[PDB]
RNA sequence: UCCUAAGACAUAGGUUAACUCCUUGCAAUACAAGAAGACAUUCGUUUUCGUUGUCAAAAGGGAAUGAGGUUAAUAUUCCUCA
RNA sequence: CUACACCUGAAACAAGCAAGAUUACCCGCUGAACUUAAGCAUAUCAGUAAGCGGAGGAAAAGAAACUAACUAGGAUAGCCCCAGUAAUGGCGAAUGAACAGGCUAAAGCUCAAAGUGAAAAUCUGAAGUGGUCAACACAACAGAAUUGUAAUCUAAAGGGUCAA
């Protein structure tokens, strides 16, 4: 018709959205969710002079934590997991592979506690 | 504390066996606790079989779960890759025996009319 | 090349080592079509082996 | 039948009508891009013959390939050894462009098992052809006794081996007899079969 | 030096945890003839490939 | 700009005789009544093929066999038309200019006048689609009227 | 990590028996390729403006932190304070 | 000019297809020098190595535009012969097949092209229904198709008329 322009453009199309007419594989038909579990999150405890010391003094607790994990993540996961209130977490990659997570607890809780009820003492 | 049996395991529901996942989960971290605090051969030995154990469960479970989607799409072509066959990428890609005998009019014909018959010479 | 013997004819001039002709199936070969062909028999049974 | 007709039409190629509709055509083509698809078949007629029909599962496809002889591909036209073997500008190539046609359809559509193909014209520095592709997995093609055979793995890209009928040409098939005896069963074969030297257990 | 992608992180730990010796025990097994790890190796003397 | 520049070389060029000669196409009037008879012609859709076979089939197999009328139907298509001119059965032969490629049709023309057969231009293949119940027509015959229609051929 | 540089590579188009090769920031040897808003708030609807990518800097550009204390080994990162 | 039809091209979406790997054997290309000619260019090594593109369980080849001239034979492939022969070659070095004949193995078939025109008789998908439910049989509805699908036909025939 009538052109303000110079150039051609394409015409705006009707453009469905993508919908499958089978489910690919079984997990996705499941509706499967890929979340982390907390317990693969939070691993292990530490038990060092220095994890100690942590525990003892600064209201820390030292943990090992799964690889492809967040902060954020293992501070909703400590909670969850733990009962307390997780006032910082700070991240580690070790040489040996692994992540080593320093957790700061509110004055709320003790983490010398958490020690006891856990084993750790 | 005793090993745990298959057959006994597809006997309970989903949710049953889930609660017990969940369970058998919290017994692992618990017992790695043991090993890093201090820990007795009892707890030692309890790693190994929990874990054995929660692979055993989770098969369980799949083996449910899969049985369920098959069911559903049992009767239908267009089943999630999942289950479609899988043999050989060239085995799919082949045709059928319907198209491997099938036959042109004219051969059907000549097959009728003049074929192969049962003959015996003799000496 | 020395005497009155006659003038040699080349054969390995090429690089024969590619193509060289091994006859060692031919022992268990036969047997091979021996089995093919009663194997047709039996199941030709009641009709003559060769065609007319 | 009209076929007849056509065929006649297209073997006088010099009158006037078919000169101007080819140099129209052969315009028409070098507008297109180098290989494009085809909606149609320019030569019903002679697609016909080569077992293109109008039903799903047939495409045709249009290349141009560049007329010429092979320039041999060496640098600064320099090659190191005797001088039988320096060589560059007069070399053709031995494979026919029909052929090429026909593989480079065959690349650019690997899926498609190419059928055949046939001249649509030529200009100056072009040839023009169009391929007759069958789509193997489209099940019109594979319950089709006739050409259901091409849907089976043995047959994959026929062009690219030669067993396409400009294959067959550039093979020197189209001669059986006893000049072509050398060229029977790949005359690599052929040659390597007289070559074999055979030694029996006995003797 | 300071600076690392990951992959090195993991390669070099990898390496660093295979340079162990062998087990003390594994030599009183009844099937090994394995005395040593004859695989170790030493920072100085001999260099990964890392780049 | 190629569906453009097809038509201007067209215009420009020197077009050949016999690609002219599809240039001569019944005024609105004169194709419309033609149109009108040719449609009057139209052969079968499905459903009327499902209805009469379904039909005959209950009238022999019930209650006995009928006298059936040999049917007047419109001609469609390149190689029937073509034969149906040989055979000088074609009363009628409607061509359509619009062909592509014009190769299909350039025979028809003098074929007709060497089978004495009058042959017409007409504008559209989708018009003789509409008339055959296809998307499109090469060429449109006729073959037998009746009383009625005599006095349009 | 973001940014751009000397540069480089896709895409598109073309060349090759083929592999390969040629162009592209002043962006093209290309070109019916974009972005935004709003209501809708999915689509859709609707409106507006529109030719089309990415990678390359641990000295270049580059949003904001400091002092004190602590470990056997870390710290402008942990602790305390601001 | 509009609706609409058809030709041509485009976007998104549904269902399917290709992309790499494999090395011994197979296919299509590409392609040298060392070496031998007691030098060396032609030649030889040799259509050989290296390089590229394609497969398969085998590949390729195959129903004559073949031989042979004889009282002829008769697809393709391998074995034996013919043969180190005819021929090729600074007629130097050196290249070098096949027919006939003895065997192994055996197999023959599909299209284009006057003919449905008493009627697209055709092909594909298919909500679905039965099922041995991934593989089978029907299937409401949809597309493909007269710029032609299926039945007859493929030269050994064949159409038309009879017909055991
Ligand atoms: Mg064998
Ligand atoms: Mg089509
Ligand atoms: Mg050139
Ligand atoms: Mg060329
Ligand atoms: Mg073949
Ligand atoms: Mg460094
Ligand atoms: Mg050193
Ligand atoms: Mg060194
Ligand atoms: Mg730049
Ligand atoms: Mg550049
Ligand atoms: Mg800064
Ligand atoms: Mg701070
Ligand atoms: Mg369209
Ligand atoms: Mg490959
Ligand atoms: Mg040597
Ligand atoms: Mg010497
Ligand atoms: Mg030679
Ligand atoms: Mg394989
Ligand atoms: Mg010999
Ligand atoms: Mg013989
Ligand atoms: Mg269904
Ligand atoms: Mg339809």
């Amino acid at each position: 018709k009538t052109y303000t322009g110079v150039r051609f453009f394409r015409p705006k199309t009707l453009q469905l959205a993508k919908a499958p007419k089978y489910s690919r594989t079984v997990r996705a038909h499941l509706k499967v969710s890929g979340h982390l579990d907390n317990h693969s999150v939070v691993k292990t405890p530490l038990t060092t002079e220095k994890a100690m010391k942590k525990m003892e003094d600064e209201n820390t607790m030292v943990f090992y934590v799964h690889n492809r994990s967040t902060k954020p993540q293992i501070k909703s996961a400590f909670e969850k997991l733990y009962n307390v209130k997780v006032r910082s977490v700070n991240t580690l990659n070790t040489i040996t592979g692994n992540k080593k997570a320093y957790i700061r607890l509110a004055a709320d809780s003790d983490s010398l506690t958490l020690a006891n009820k856990i084993g750790l003492i | 504390d005793k090993s745990v049996r298959v057959f006994k395991l597809r006997t309970q529901t989903e949710e049953q066996l889930v609660g017990e996942l969940g369970k058998l989960q919290t017994e692992l971290s618990q017992l790695r606790i043991a090993k890093i605090a201090g820990g007795t051969a009892n707890k030692l030995g309890r790693i190994g079989i929990v874990r054995k154990a929660i692979a055993k469960y989770l098969t369980i479970i799949n083996e449910k779960r899969r049985q369920a989607v098959k069911d559903q799409f049992k009767g239908k072509s267009l089943k999630p890759l999942d289950i479609r066959v899988k043999k050989t990428r060239a085995i799919r890609r082949k045709l059928t025996k319907k198209q491997r005998e099938a036959v042109l009019v004219k051969t059907q014909k000549k097959l009728n009319n003049f074929g192969l018959r049962k003959f015996a010479l003799k000496a | 090349m020395k005497h009155n013997n006659q003038l040699p004819v080349a054969q390995l001039r090429k690089h024969q080592q590619f193509r060289i002709k091994t006859f060692f199936n031919q022992a268990a070969q036969k047997k091979a079509r021996l089995h093919a062909r009663r194997a047709q028999a039996a199941a030709v049974f009641p009709r003559p082996t060769e065609k007319l | 039948g009209a076929y007849k007709y056509l065929e006649e039409l297209w073997r006088k190629k010099q009158s006037d009508l078919m000169s101007f509709i080819l140099r129209l055509r052969t315009w028409e083509y070098r507008q297109l891009p180098v290989i494009h698809k085809a909606s149609r078949s320019s030569r019903p007629d002679k697609a016909r013959k080569l077992g293109y029909k109008n039903k799903d599962g047939y495409a045709i496809w249009r290349v141009r390939v560049r007329r010429g002889g092979r320039k041999r591909p060496v640098s600064k036209g320099i090659v190191y050894g005797k001088p039988s073997s320096v060589g560059i500008n007069q070399l053709k190539f031995a494979r026919n462009l029909r052929s090429c046609a026909e593989e480079r359809v065959g690349k650019r559509v690997p899926e498609l098992r190419v059928l055949n193909s046939y001249w649509v014209g030529q200009d100056g520095t072009y040839k023009f052809y169009e391929v007759i592709l069958a789509d193997p997995s489209h099940n019109a093609i594979r319950n089709d006794p006739r050409i259901n055979w091409i849907c089976e793995s043995a047959h994959k890209h026929r062009e690219l081996r030669g067993l396409t009928s400009a294959g067959r040409k550039g093979r020197g098939l189209r001669v059986k007899g006893h000049r072509a005896k050398s060229l029977r069963t790949s005359r690599k074969g052929n040659w390597r079969a007289r070559q074999m030297l055979k030694l029996r257990r006995y003797r | 030096g300071a600076n690392k992608t990951l992959n090195m992180k993991k390669r070099f730990g990898r390496k660093i945890k295979q340079n162990r010796p062998l087990p003390n025990w594994y030599r009183y097994k009844s099937d090994t003839n394995i005395r040593y790890n004859s695989k170790r190796r030493n920072w100085r003397r001999t260099k990964l490939k890392i780049y | 700009t190629l569906q453009r520049q097809k038509r201007v070389l067209l215009q420009r060029l020197k077009v050949p005789p016999q690609i002219h000669q599809f240039t001569k196409t019944l005024d609105k009037n004169q194709s419309s009544n033609l149109f009108k008879l040719l449609a009057s012609y139209a052969p079968e859709k499905p459903a009327e093929k499902k209805q009469r076979l379904v039909a005959q089939a209950e009238a022999k197999k019930d209650g006995k066999q009928v006298e059936t009328k040999k049917p007047i139907v419109l001609k469609y298509g390149l190689n029937h038309i073509t034969t149906l001119i040989e055979n000088k059965q074609a009363k009628l032969v409607v061509i359509a200019h619009d062909v592509d490629p014009i190769e299909l049709v350039i025979f028809l023309p003098q074929l007709c006048r060497k089978n004495d057969v009058p042959f017409a231009f007409v504008k559209g293949k989708a018009a003789l689609g509409k008339l055959v119940n296809k998307k499109t027509a090469t060429a449109v015959a006729l073959t037998e009227v009746r009383n009625e229609d005599k006095a349009k051929l």
